[PDB]
């Protein structure tokens, strides 16, 4: 069945130092990660179908399962006697 | 062997924890258990809990947060202040619940003025206007 | 709306949420805090009335005649100190934060603790019945 | 006010219906089995039997809920 997964988002603007990378912009969505490595990952910058090097601290992972709310309505301690 | 039944970060929220935290504490109180202070009304004495007087009321927090009176377990209010008003108060705190019989109002209100519980207050004006 | 005679009952619905906040600002803050828990490596400073209330083991400690006036508290040494802050925090604010890394010391904790409805809170959340 | 004590199905289109636990108001008897009200919830106004409801009596005390802040807040 389907599962929490998790996805890249630029945090800040990049312009590409060389030809092998990519630039961004802050919110760009990183798309299809090759592989991160030592402050580089391999991607597509889905805006502009551009893909290689983006500098690894520039984007954000988002997703997971996130911290879920229970309610529970039951006496939630013992009581003491009056 | 069986099935484990076991399902494969939560925060559970417990909706009447505080007031079963409360109920407890107000059942400390009526057995007068861990209390530290009595508070002194004209002729009349009150034991109570500093941490929820000053939980609840201004003037408690600034006596029970002031370096000089640290060392005081024995509290007098200014003699102008009505016990029965005061009992009223006290109960609340400990309760959520401000009992208001017939022509008790403004005792009441007064109290709540001079223990610096803003809220109560207005609840009190709120109530005598209706 | 109401009547000009005749005797009222004002009810507080959040007044309990709130000075269960009040008391934990005060916890955060170290005011009027009465004892230290220490579980293995670490200390916890609370309120005395606030652990009773919440824990059977607690109120057995400090109603006993000549255990009220201890102010530093070991527990056993098989108390895992993770799951005793998140009862604590649980005390004073309501809410019990579990990982499933963590929900078995949370639970063996609350034994520990004879915190009856939260072990049965904590068996329901773990299996299927 | 009277409080209904049984669920009732009117049999014809001048009695009213209504639930055990309903409001029945501005109450007037036609006969000792039989009077004449209004069921609050639905707003039908009729013919009900005397002895599926009960008077309440007066005289007791306003309870009024309050939902906002009760107390200060101590800060941080
Ligand atoms: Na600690």
């Amino acid at each position: 069945g389907p599962t929490a997964g998790k996805i890249f988002r630029a945090m800040y603007d990049y312009m590409a130092a060389d030809a092998d990378e990519v630039s961004f912009k802050d919110g760009d969505a990183i798309i299809n990660v090759q592989a991160i490595d030592e402050g580089w990952m391999y991607g597509t910058v889905q805006r502009t179908g551009r893909t290689g090097m983006l500098p690894a601290n520039y984007v954000e992972a988002i997703g997971g399962g996130g911290i879920t709310t229970i309610k529970e309505m039951g006496r939630s301690i013992h009581e003491i006697p009056r | 062997g069986p099935s484990s039944d076991l399902y494969l970060d939560s925060q559970i929220q417990f909706t009447r924890h505080a007031s079963d935290v409360l109920l407890n504490l107000n059942r400390l109180r009526s057995r007068d258990i861990l209390t530290d202070v009595v508070i002194v009304v004209s002729r009349e004495q009150f034991r109570a809990h500093k941490t929820v007087l000053m939980a609840c009321s201004g003037l408690f927090y600034s006596i029970f947060t002031d370096q000089l009176k640290r060392n005081l377990s024995v509290i007098n209010l200014d003699p102008e202040i009505n016990p029965e008003g005061f009992n009223i108060l006290l109960d609340f705190m400990y309760t959520s619940r401000l009992n208001l019989r017939e022509g008790n109002i403004m005792a009441v209100m007064a109290t709540a003025m001079y223990l610096q519980m803003e809220h109560v207050v207005d609840t009190c004006r709120k109530f005598i206007k209706a």
